[PDB]
């Protein structure tokens, strides 16, 4: 559990019979997991630059 | 009374003969007459007429508020509902100054007689009056979801918070962030209430990123909710951006060390010493408004060590799923699996016969008709997005600046 | 130009389709009562016509769908950057100093 | 359910538009009742903190809904189905109870079908509150199968063309500008 923790062994740990399985993961499923979480993490900054200009193109600050 | 006799009867003109700009200035005048008259008001609203005149009236309205000498409110919100039901503001959008204090006066008079139910139509019925498009973010968003933030009612604000407001109004230059600042904090908070930890910690830390040259307790409090809420959803402080803003980060470091201690216990992985450290610092953690998110805290800790055991586990007992991450007995383990599952956190079962929970592996293989929908769906929202970058792209464009150094 | 292209070829198709609907029309009233292998053969290609396609192919279907349909989305994500670096450098003269 | 949504919608609106700022007990009795129908407990949970207590007060069957409410939150169905079916609930709030006890009965139904691959026959009788024996013959009617010696029930687990075009179009013509 330790070297899963800190890495360089890729596996799981069916402790019901004691086995240990090793994780081979498709590309595919990863890839587009995280290709949504980046579009959505790149529609979220869209929000927030499109946002600083609201402040920027309007001088909005603290007096 | 001669005085206001003769206002009437020049907004009545300018009105008539079609003189906007006119009218305009006559409001923004110095109107003196207004504010050291009084009693004389009511004949004032009730012979101006509406559309423009209306205009003349809200000004009037704003001269009232602006007076201590407010009576029955009741007379007065009805007629507030009567100007913003036949509210013809095509000309407001000059005097938004006026507007904004007046939405300013009426939230400090909800909030003193402890009514915020109903003004979150009245304030949400203001936004729509006075906002150009609904990428428009105003002071009195902030006024908005402190009384939903204080009614307890977040059904209204909710539609209004999903979307991202690009367009912050001056005020003609009366908007001070501090608008801005409590806006974000009580759209933060109202987003934790409906446990929507991830637009609450993006609120958070939009707030925090504003450039401030100076220390403000809801800019604290902002942070430290930002800190209760990345503890939540993510189980670690997020980091600040580089995108970084002013003094306010520096003098708030030293400040809410408590939040940073307790971001370090809870980094240290012990649900123990974590309660330990909280009934430790149950007084610090009371100054909050609340005490509830510590125990969400808690309760993410625990829901982090059941993910981290089946990130590393296939199938393991209820007896050592209890005994790892120190539970009280097999039920309640049981219990916690099947919340997490109900909630999607976590793809598992439970067998009951043998006493073992199978943590699946990721059922997930994204070979159904919804992903593409949802990609499709996103697709709009970005489509959408770059038509709207043009958009602006092209009124830069318009920019004399630009063109100058073109030419 | 892609739309036509696949216009002229199902209307390539077409034709085709009218050509052996109108012989079977023919046939029914006059002509050749069965062309033989002909007719038994265009009957065959109409029972053909359905191909039949069981849980893998469309497994596979929907996998490449969505598979460039994701490319398509890296695309406008791409695009819509440029957009707003393109913003970004025009609204960094427009107000904004250094 | 359709309806059940367009009346809390009606509510929510009546709420939102209230002369006196305070709504009629039969509309907050119902705003309650289908917030917990729909499982929103923390809607729920703030509307109760809204109401004023004189309400409370005036009107025991609001507690009644608030202790239901309650349970629901705790997730003890033996005891939600005994609260549910304890209180008399008047004509506005029956017909949205019994709904709510409807949608228990199939949550808890889905949680078994996920979560367990096998459950003891008293564990099951108690999540969906039922008699034990009417319960194996309901889930042996739904294709599910039952240990009688060791009393383990074993659950099984269970665009259109124009849509696409004009997504396709729509993939050019953002490209093509």
């Amino acid at each position: 559990t330790q070297l899963i923790l800190e890495g360089l062994i890729s596996a799981r740990v069916d402790s019901h019979s004691k086995i240990l399985y090793a994780r081979d993961v498709d590309q595919r499923s990863t890839t587009f997991e995280k290709s949504l979480l980046m579009g959505k993490e790149f529609q979220r900054r869209a929000k927030a630059m499109m946002l600083r200009a609201a402040v920027l193109r309007n001088q909005i600050h603290v007096k | 009374a001669s005085a206001l006799e003769q206002f009437v009867n020049s907004v009545r003109q300018l009105s008539a003969q079609g003189q906007m700009t006119q009218l305009c200035e006559l409001i923004n005048k110095s109107g003196e007459l207004l504010a050291k008259n009084l009693s004389h008001l009511d004949t004032v609203l009730g012979a101006l007429d509406v559309q423009e005149h209306s205009l003349g009236v809200l000004a009037v309205l704003f001269v009232k508020f602006s007076m201590p000498s407010v009576p029955d409110f009741e007379t007065l919100f009805s007629q507030v509902q009567l100007f913003i039901s036949t509210c013809n503001g095509e000309h407001i959008r000059y005097a938004t100054d006026t507007f904004a204090g007046l939405c300013h006066q009426l939230t400090n008079a909800l909030v003193e007689r402890k009514q915020p139910l109903r003004g979150i139509g009245i304030l949400k019925q203001a936004i729509d009056k006075m906002q150009m498009n609904t990428n428009q973010l105003t002071s009195i968003h902030a006024d908005l979801c402190q009384l939903c933030l204080l009614a307890k009612c977040f059904k209204p604000a909710l539609p209004y918070l999903d979307v991202d407001m690009m367009d912050i109004c001056k005020e003609n230059g009366a908007y001070d962030a501090k608008h801005f600042l409590c806006y974000y904090y009580y759209g933060g908070m109202i987003y934790t209430g409906l446990k929507n930890f991830e637009r609450a910690l993006y609120f958070y830390e939009q707030a925090i990123t504003t450039p401030a040259m100076a220390v403000s307790h809801i800019m604290l409090e902002s942070y430290k909710k930002y800190i209760l809420v990345s503890l939540i959803l993510l189980g670690k402080v997020q980091q600040l951006p580089k995108y970084t803003s002013q003094i306010v980060g520096r003098f708030i470091k030293p400040l809410s060390n408590a939040y940073h201690e307790l971001a370090q216990v809870y980094s240290t992985n012990n649900p123990s010493e974590l309660r330990n450290l909280v009934n430790k610092h149950s007084e610090t953690f009371t100054r909050d408004n609340n005490m509830g998110l510590v125990k969400q805290c808690l309760s993410s800790l625990y829901k982090k060590n059941i993910q981290r055991l089946t990130k590393t586990f296939l199938t393991l007992s209820l007896q050592d799923m209890a005994s790892r991450v120190q539970l009280s007995g097999p039920q309640e383990a049981e219990k916690y699996v099947l919340h997490m599952i109900e909630d999607g956190e976590i793809f598992a079962s439970i067998n009951q016969k043998d006493g073992m929970v199978s943590f699946h592996d990721n059922p997930e293989k994204y070979n159904n008709p919804a992903m593409l929908h949802n990609i499709d769906q996103e697709m709009l929202k970005c489509i959408e997005l770059d038509e709207r970058l043009k958009a602006m792209d092209q009124e830069i464009t318009v920019n004399p600046q630009f063109v100058q150094k073109s030419m | 130009e892609h739309l036509i292209a696949q216009h002229s070829a199902i209307k390539m198709l077409h034709s085709r389709v009218k050509l052996i609907l109108e012989y079977v029309k023919a046939s029914e009233a006059g002509e050749v009562p069965f062309n033989h292998e002909i007719l038994r053969e265009a009957y065959a290609l109409c029972h053909c016509l359905p191909v039949l396609s069981t849980d893998k192919f469309k497994t596979d279907f929907y996998d490449q769908c969505n598979d460039v349909g994701l490319m398509a989305y890296l695309g406008t994500i791409t695009k819509t950057c440029n957009t707003m670096n393109q913003f970004v450098n025009k609204f960094n003269v427009l107000y904004d100093r250094q | 359910a359709f309806s059940f949504k367009k009346l809390l919608d009606q509510c929510e609106n009546q709420e939102l538009e209230a002369p006196g700022g305070i709504a009629t007990p039969p509309v907050y009795g119902q705003l309650l009742a289908l917030y917990l129908l729909h499982n929103d407990m923390n809607n729920a949970r703030y509307l109760w903190k809204r109401i004023p207590p004189a309400i409370k007060s005036a009107n025991s069957e609001l507690g009644g809904i608030w202790s239901v409410g309650q349970r629901i939150w705790q997730r003890d169905f033996p005891g939600i189905y005994t609260t549910i079916n304890a209180h008399q609930w008047s004509e506005t709030v029956q017909p949205i109870m019994e709904a709510l006890r409807d949608a228990t009965r199939r949550r808890a139904f889905a949680l078994v079908s996920q979560a367990y691959t096998s459950i003891i026959a008293d564990d099951f009788a108690a999540f969906v509150g039922l008699p034990v024996e009417e319960a194996v013959k309901g889930i042996l009617e739904q294709g599910w199968q039952a240990d009688s010696t060791t009393r383990m029930v074993l659950p099984r687990k269970p665009i259109p063309n124009e849509q696409q075009l004009a997504r396709l179009t729509d993939y050019v013509a953002f490209l093509e500008n």
